[PDB]
Formats: C-alpha cells, structure tokens, sequence
DNA sequence: TGCCATCGAGAATCCCGGTGCCGAGGCCGCTCAATTGGTCGTAGACAGCTCTAGCACCGCTTAAACGCACGTACGCGCTGTCCCCCGCGTTTTAACCGCCAAGGGGATTACTCCCTAGTCTCCAGGCACGTGTCAGATATATACATCCGATTCCAGTGCCGG
DNA sequence: CCGGCACTGGAATCGGATGTATATATCTGACACGTGCCTGGAGACTAGGGAGTAATCCCCTTGGCGGTTAAAACGCGGGGGACAGCGCGTACGTGCGTTTAAGCGGTGCTAGAGCTGTCTACGACCAATTGAGCGGCCTCGGCACCGGGATTCTCGATGGCA
C-alpha cells in the first residue's frame, strides 16, 4: 500500500470544514489537513498495536483502538466497553 | 532488546508568527 | 442560465452538514490508508471492522473540533476564509505543539 | 457461549419512570451503557484514593460521598448527595 | 428460611446493589467495602441516568420521534450547562453537532 | 443534606466575536455660508471640462479624503464653502495644505473656482482660501 | 531631558523578569484574597505556610501561561497591544469556557 | 472577624510584572479587571476541591498536601511542595 | 515517626554522573516528586493492562508495555534495554 | 545462614528493589506481583532519574555553579524535547521561564 | 439619467398520503449469581495527653504603590487593486453492493507444575541528631555597551531679483 | 525665460547618560559527613493454585468478480475579499513627587494535630438454596422511502413616475 493519502479527497474536507461552520477556505488547506490526520491516525494506531501485541494477538480489536483513545484523552461512547 | 551509547538529543521548535 | 453569488451555497451545505450525522469520508480510501500506516508497526496485521469503524469515528470528531477552532481564529483576525496559520495557532494553544 | 451482563434491563425501567411512552434503540443504549461504566470508574477511582490517603482499608459512603462531591458539578453534586443520602437512610431503616 | 428481598427492593431502587457490591470488590479498589457504599453508588447512578434521559425524551418529541437515537442524546447533553461539564471530553457515534454559525458570516 | 424539588438548568453560553459596524453616510450636513460650487454656473463650466486629476486634488484639499472619480464632480459641486472663520486650527491647516502644493496645481485649482492665474504663490493661497470661505458668484 | 522612548523600558523588564524566579505579588495581600475566597466554604479555617506557598506558586504559573497563550493571540491579529478578547479567545481555545 | 475586598490586593504593578515575564510588551487598560476575575474563577476551583479535602479528613487546618491533591485533581501537578 | 524519600540514591546516581557536582534541598525535593509521579503513572498502567487480560499477577512484561505505552520514542528504547539488561543480570548471576 | 546481599547489588541498580516491590504489593494495583517486576521498574527510574540529573549538572556548569537549583532543572527538561513532552503539565516550584520574545516586539 | 421597486421565474424546501420491512418489544426455559444464616478476628471509633505551630498585637524603616502630566506611536477606519476562490457544466473514475469461497486464528477445556504468598529469625542498611567549613550572596569600584539627541553638512527649493 | 542665492531637509557622525557586566573581599548558614540504633529487608522453608501448553472447533476476515451510478476531476468565467497604503486622534509609556502599607524582628497564648491504649461492632468467609436475568425466538408497527403538490426565496430585469 501507498500514496493512500491522496484519497481524502478535497470535496471530503471541504464537508468536513462545513460541518465545523467555515464558509470560506484558502487552497493551501488540505495538504495541511491531510498532515495533521497522518499524525493523529499514527499515534492512535501505535498505542492500538501495542495493545494488541500484549495479548500476544494477531487481530486489531475494537477495544484496544477503545483503550487507545482513552489513553490519549478522547474517549468514545457507542463501541462497547 | 538491548541497544548501544546515547539518545539522539533533539531540539524544541516554537510557534513564531511571520 | 440561472446563478447564484459566492457564499449562498456554502450557506446551504453549513446548514446541510451541521443537521446530519453520517460519516464525510468514503470507507474504501480510510481503510486502506489505516492499514498503510499500521504496515510500519506490524507486518501481517488484521483488523475488524467495529475497530476501523470506531477510528473513523475518532477521526471525523477530532477534525471537526479542529475546523471550528480554526474558524474561531480566523475571524479574530478580521477574515471569513481559513488559512494554515489560524490552523498552526490553533494547535499551539491546544497544546498538539511546542 | 458464556453470559454477557449490561445495564440494559435498568436503563429501561428508569426510561420507562421517566418517559412511559418512549422508547430506545440499540446504539442508544450501546451509549447510555458506556456512560454508566464510565461514571462508575471514576468514582470507584477517586473513592479508592481517598481511602488511601488517610491510611484506611475499607470504602465507606462517606468516601462515596466525598468522591461525588469532588467530581460532579455544584447542583447535580447537590441533588445526587440527597438522593444517596435517601437511598441509604430508607435501607437502613428498613 | 425466610423468602429473599433484592437490597435494590429494600434501599427502592431500579439499580442492583448486588452487582454494584461484586464489581467494587473484584476491581482493586481496596481491602474491604462497606454496606453501604453499593446503595450510594446505585442511588447516584440512577440519578444520573434519569436526568439525562428525561432530556432525550424531551428532545425526540421535539423532533416528532418515539424513540430515542444518538442524536436526541447528543442534543440533550450539549444544550445542558452541567452535563456538559461532565461530559466534555466525550465523544458521542454518531450524534453530530450543534447547529451554529456565527454572525459575520450570514448574508448582509 | 436531602434538597428539595428538581435542579435549576442553566443555558451554556459560547464565546463569540464583535460582527463590528458599518454607517451608509460619513458626514451628515458639511455645508458652509456660501453658494455651491454648481449653481455658479461658470465654475460648473469649468468644473465640467477639467481633467480627473485637478478634481482629485481639490477633493483632497476640499474633504481630506480621496474621491472615486464618478462620485468627484458631485462632491466638488455640492461644496458651499467652509463652515469655519479666518483664523481657526481648520484654517490654518488648509492654509498650510495649499502652501504645500506646487504652483501648477494652485493655477490649475484657480482656473476651476474662476481666479486669477497671475502672482506669487502666497497671493494664489490667500486668492483660494478667501473663495473658499465665502465661494461668491463672480 | 533625557528620556527613553515607549518600549525601550519594556523590553528592559521582558529581559529582567524572564531571567529571575522569585514572586511577583506581594504575599500579604495575597493571604488575605485566599482567606477571604476560603471563608465562603468553611468558618474558622486554618491554614499552613506551606498551603498558601503553594497556592501562590500554582496561580503565579497559571497566570504567565495565560499571558503568553494572549500575546500569540495579539499577534495573530497585527497588533502588539493585549486586549481582553485576546484573553476570551485563549481560554475558549484551551478549553476553559465554551 | 470578616474580610472584604481584597481582590485590589492585586496591583495593576503587579499584573504588569506577571505580562512581562509572559514577553508581552504592552498592555490596554481594560486588562487588570479581567484579570482579576480570571484569577478569582481559578483560586475559587482550587480552593474549593482542597477545603472538600480537608473536611473529609475531619481536621480545621488546611495542609500543603490538600492543596497539592486539588492541584493534580485539576491537571495542574506541581513539584517541591511534598508531591 | 521515621520518614522514607528517594534521596541517597539519587544523590549515588548524582555522584555517578558528576563526580564534583551538588545539590540543594529543594532541588531534591523536586527529584523525590518526580521519581514518586513517574512510579504511580508506570504502576498505574500495568494495573490495568492486568485487568484487561484476566490475569491476577503483574510481572516484568506488564512493566515493559506500560513503559513503551508512557515514554516517548527514543527514551522508552533506552529504558526497555535498561529493564531487559538488569533483569537478565538478576537472573543471571543470581 | 549465609551473608545477606540486597537484590539491587544482584541487579547491578542503585535503587532500592525490596522497597520498590513493597510498594508495589501494598499499593492495589494487582493480587500478586512477579519477581522480576520490581527490578525492570527501580531500573526505569535510576535510568530517568540519571537522564534528568545529566543534562542539570550541564546546565549548572554553564551558569558557573557547582550546586544544582531548581532553575537548573527547569531549563533542562524545557530545553529537551522527550522531557518536555514527558513533563509537559507539570510545575517546577521556583523554576521559572525559558528567555523568550517575539520578534516583531524587537526594535527594527 | 437613473432609481427603485418592480416583480416573477425558477429554484429550493416543506407538508401530507401510501407502502413495505426489519428492528425493537414481548414470552420461555434454565442456570448461576445473589440471598440467608452463622462465626470470628481485627479496623476503626473514642478518650486522654503532649507539645508544636498557627494566630494576634506592636513599632519602624523604606521600598513600592499611587496620582499627574505630556507626548508619541499605535489602533482603527477608509480607499483601491488584483488575483484567487466559488459556482456550474461535462467527462472519467472508482466506491458500493450483491454473491461465492477458503483458510487463519480467536475462543474454549484439560493437565500439570513451577512460582508466589505466608511464617520465623536476624542483622545491617537507612534515618535522626550533631557539627564544621566552604559555596554563594552581598558590597563596592570600574570599565564596557547601548540609546538617543545634536551637531554638522550634501543637494536641492523659495525669494527676489533679473 | 533664468539664475543665482539664499534657505532647508537629510544623513551620517558624534558623544554624553545610563545600564550592566566584571574583578576582589567578607561572611554566614546550609550541606555534607560522622555516629548510634532499630526495624524492614534477606534467607530458608512449605503449600496451593495461576498460568503455560496442547488440542479442537467454528466464526469471521480476506480475496475475487461483475454492474450500476453517483461522486470526483477538470476547465472556465467573474466577483468579492485579502492586502497594502495613508491619515487622524487618543490612550498608554515614561518620569517625578508624595503616601502607604508590606516586611521584619519580637513576644506571648492556646487550639488542635498526632500518638497511644481499649474495646466492640462490622465485614470477610463459608455452605445451602432459588429466582432474576440472559440467550433464543416470534411478531407487528415506527420509520424510511416515494411521490404530488405547495410555499417560500434568491437574483435580475422591468416599468412607471418625476
């Protein structure tokens, strides 16, 4: 797998910006918002495999991804625990 | 697990406003 | 032909937008860029589905908070357009930044 | 093929007190679950520090009752305190 | 032997007591529990449930709904002063936003 | 410690920014004691066949401000002389303003307000600044 | 007839008070807002040296915190004068008001 | 015996000094009253939580520990006062 | 009556370190809170990770997931190898 | 009876093992607690504790001093990323603030 | 000469009747977790004492806080220009959906055997007390580094004649 | 149509005032060491169960494949907003003389924190029952579409009156 950064579309920020009330935005943006998702999903996504490497699994649960963000202070209603 | 010499030091950048 | 001036659609696709609550990233493109980054940390590595599901979620929410707190800062600073300094600042007092 | 437990049975009968013609759907209660093991980990947390600060073995209302009053804000933590307070007077009593 | 009475009858709960009792003393918490301390925690509990759902009510009926989703909760929540301070580090699936858009930006 | 009654339910209050103001007319009156600049038909003859840039320059003396050229035939029109007395801060600081112009220009603002072109630059200053008081058909 | 221009001193106290580390508010007036502050929860109330040490440290460092979160504020918007919404701005960014 | 006032305590010299070891070069005359309040809101929180503490420990002294337990309460750790 | 810190051995590894080099009380103070908040953090975390997988025992590998899951990238690499060194050395020569 | 050794002089640590390990079993945070736990944690913490202490005496050098002070340690961790991130919400008592100003705040 | 109110055109956005389906809400049987009843040992509540430290008053000096005046530079408004972002129509592109198939690995029992908790000794590492001396804080005396007002000094206007 | 010839404005070049770092001399109180002792960690056992390992089974995750069809990509005008420049006016910074209360050293006085001893009620633990909740299954109505009007809402083109 790669380049799969590219496949947050322009039109998918720009709805992702519209439901955060922006009514205009500049065109240096979405490279931009295209880093700070990357290093978002990398931290999630490293204290999840850790989680999962403990117990000795091969399979990424939705607990451990649950425990990661609780860790990093977003926790998330609707996804058990 | 076990590894060789020193850490790779690094510096702190800060937010400056053109 | 029919139009309309610049800011009256994007007035509708706010009120569009902030009435939902389904997902604004397609599925295919979100999983295969999770499973590229995991790729680094562990070769040969699966997921269920609930697991992906639950990082889009996380994802969505945490860039939305952030485009809101973006706007905020681009119209303290006499703007209606959003520009990658308003998202730097932001970040900074968050505390994401040294 | 063993049990599961949820609070679902419970989070009903109180929805059914409150609301008799209302009812609920599964991400709903999915929600409200996590809610309820949310609160009651951080108040088993913050009761579980108190005791050990002053040097005791056993958890108490009273810790209850302190860890409520430093976690919830003012008119909930008012309004929770006298619905303890109630719930344990009538247990006694009885 | 006489018949059993659940502790949540005795205390007039909805919550159990029991299944309260067996979690505070199977989650290392400390070395001993009190009696009274699983009728507390049921009691506030209970409380915290009821308040939250009697807005969520109020909010599907405002919308012409029976039942309750996400969203009613998220409505219910984010509109409250109080729960929103408890629950400000919360993310809710699939509950959106709040409608809102500031004032320099509507139309002249 | 048993309270009475439901709980008082406040309204969450979100910060938001100043929308700040804005007034369709800057000045409300600005009208001297003297005929406007358009009803003494010869200044209005040559108001009407001087070049955008002397009309630029009198707004600029006139109104402190930079005129848009559509709107700089009417603004210069309508001007019935200064609402002030020889002698005030006003007057000495337009003064000032025209001892800061180059001779071109006074005899170019002269030739629109029908003065004289001829004499010493400070006698053009003191010829405009009195037209300018008390703009008189002449 | 000597005086130095607006700024000059300024930065002379930028410089002298970001190299020391000693407190900045007088301790007696201090003892007494807390006191006050505690009096509302609780009559008759004693307290440690070390408490209102500790109090004074804690709010000392809130304090410069909030000051720079305002100045990057200021700055953000072309100005070098801090205004009281550079200090709404900060701390509804940070999380302290919605 | 019962005080009053003492929010003043807090000089506009002393606010200056806390801004220019934040680096701020000047400063509105609307800033010490915010401020004020600012600094009001957060000694109340902390205050409060600490005093909660206290009680719990059924003493009428307020020890350096209970406001050092407020402070990590809050997210605010702070080192060299027992904890 | 008789009160425990952490301050001979800091002041051994301080003589390990720097040789000619002292410090003040207060300056040790703020070691002793330091060593106390990063053992509660570390404890904390494989306290959990233990609850998570139903075990009753908290062991070295509990140790080593909650220093990788607490320390950033390069400081968790060289305190794993530390761990793993002194344990193995423990177990060696025992 | 042989001569007694401690397990810190086994673990080759200056750190005290048997008092970490009573710590950790009075501490409620699991029923039982492996041998070799206490070793891998007073190590960590010698480890941290000599990082920390290393960049201090540096910076007291460079002050001229040979006594470390609190002002020390503050500007070592605030100057040093990993320390930094690791000790992000934390106060040092006394400790100050790095020298820091804006540039369009400094004379042209 | 426009202006303005003109629309009304056309596009979006509610409002209501009809159909279908799958997800929420009742039943049913069972088993395991909560309940009842009885012992037992210790954790905590209460009752004295002992000092420590927290509070309160009192002069005194002196540095800091407080008004007051002035002037400069910065905040804020206004104008103009251009280029970048928005709205729209057309052509590609791939996401989504409805099946089929195969194997990996998670999830659950059964055995066993090391590994940790729990007792006695017992002895040596670490804490409390006491003391000397040297690192750092303070005090001057002096030289160096900026700040800003001034004076001088290149070239380029207004006076007045020409 | 000059044209000197004063006049002026700027520029770069001082040069005093002041702030600040640097080089010695004292001096004191906090740190580093030495000592005694006591209690907490080490050493040597025993006993029981927590977890590691070995199978075993079935779910669920990963590929693979067509076929609509809506979303995405790409030009293309054009207008509105970002940005730069300019001017004004007032509100903060700097400095000075007068007030005030903070900090310091000193002295009492007593409240309450901390420790110790003594009982006793309450929580852990064990054994025998039993009904509350969970997994499984069925059923029908709340909600999702789907369509026909219907009511407003932009945006510009027009008409009438002065």
């Amino acid at each position: 797998l790669r380049d799969n950064i590219q496949g947050i579309t322009k039109p998918a920020i720009r709805r992702l910006a519209r439901r955060g009330g922006v009514k205009r935005i500049s065109g240096l943006i979405y490279e931009e918002t295209r880093g700070v998702l990357k290093v978002f999903l990398e931290n999630v996504i490293r204290d999840a495999v850790t989680y999962t490497e403990h117990a000795k699994r091969k399979t990424v649960t939705a607990m451990d991804v649950v425990y990661a963000l609780k860790r990093q202070g977003r926790t998330l209603y609707g996804f058990g625990g | 697990l076990i590894v060789e010499g020193k850490r790779e030091k690094k510096k702190v950048e800060r937010l400056t406003m053109q | 032909p029919h139009r309309y001036r610049p800011g009256t659609v994007a007035l509708r696709e706010i009120r569009r937008y902030q009435k939902s609550t389904e997902l604004l990233i397609r599925k295919l493109p979100f999983q295969r860029l999770v499973r590229e980054i995991a790729q680094d940390f562990k070769t040969d590595l699966r997921f269920q589905s609930a697991a992906i599901g639950a990082l889009q979620e996380a994802s969505e929410a945490y860039l939305v908070g952030l485009f809101e707190d973006t706007n905020l800062c681009a119209i303290h600073a006499k703007r209606v357009t959003i520009m990658p300094k308003d998202i730097q600042l932001a970040r900074r007092i968050r505390g994401e930044r040294a | 093929r063993s049990r599961k437990e949820s609070y679902s049975i419970y989070v009903y009968k109180v929805l059914k007190q409150v609301h008799p013609d209302t009812g609920i759907s599964s991400k709903a209660m999915g929600i409200m679950n996590s809610f309820v093991n949310d609160i009651f980990e951080r108040i088993a947390g913050e009761a579980s520090r108190l005791a050990h600060y002053n040097k005791r073995s056993t958890i108490t209302s009273r810790e209850i009752q302190t860890a409520v009053r430093l976690l919830l804000p003012g008119e909930l933590a008012k309004h929770a305190v006298s619905e303890g307070t109630k719930a344990v007077t009538k247990y006694t009593s009885a | 032997r006489a018949k059993a009475k659940t502790r949540s009858s005795r205390a007039g709960l909805q919550f159990p007591v029991g299944r309260v009792h067996r979690l505070l003393r199977k989650g290392n918490y400390s070395e001993r529990v009190g009696a009274g301390a699983p009728v507390y925690l049921a009691a506030v509990l209970e409380y915290l449930t009821a308040e939250i759902l009697e807005l969520a009510g109020n909010a599907a009926r405002d919308n012409k709904k029976t039942r309750i989703i996400p969203r009613h909760l998220q409505l219910a929540i984010r509109n409250d002063e109080e729960l929103n301070k408890l629950l400000g580090r919360v993310t809710i699936a699939q509950g959106g936003v709040l409608p809102n858009i500031q004032a320099v930006l509507l139309p002249k | 410690l048993i309270v009475e009654g439901k709980r008082e339910k406040k309204k969450v209050e979100r910060l938001t920014m100043q929308v700040s103001s804005l007034q369709r007319e800057p000045f409300t009156i600005a009208q001297g004691k003297g005929q406007k600049l358009c009803e003494i038909e010869r200044i209005h003859f040559f108001l009407s066949k001087k070049k955008t840039d002397e009309l630029r320059n009198l707004h600029k003396l006139l109104y402190n401000r930079p005129g848009t050229v559509s709107s700089l035939k009417k603004n210069v029109g309508q001007f019935s002389g200064f609402p002030f007395e020889k002698g005030s801060v006003q007057y000495k600081k337009k003064e000032e303003m025209l001892k800061k112009f180059r001779n071109a220009m006074l005899k170019s603002i002269c030739e629109v307000l029908d003065l004289e072109r001829s004499g010493v630059n400070s006698e053009l200053v003191k010829r405009i600044l009195n037209f300018l008081m008390h703009p008189k058909p002449s």
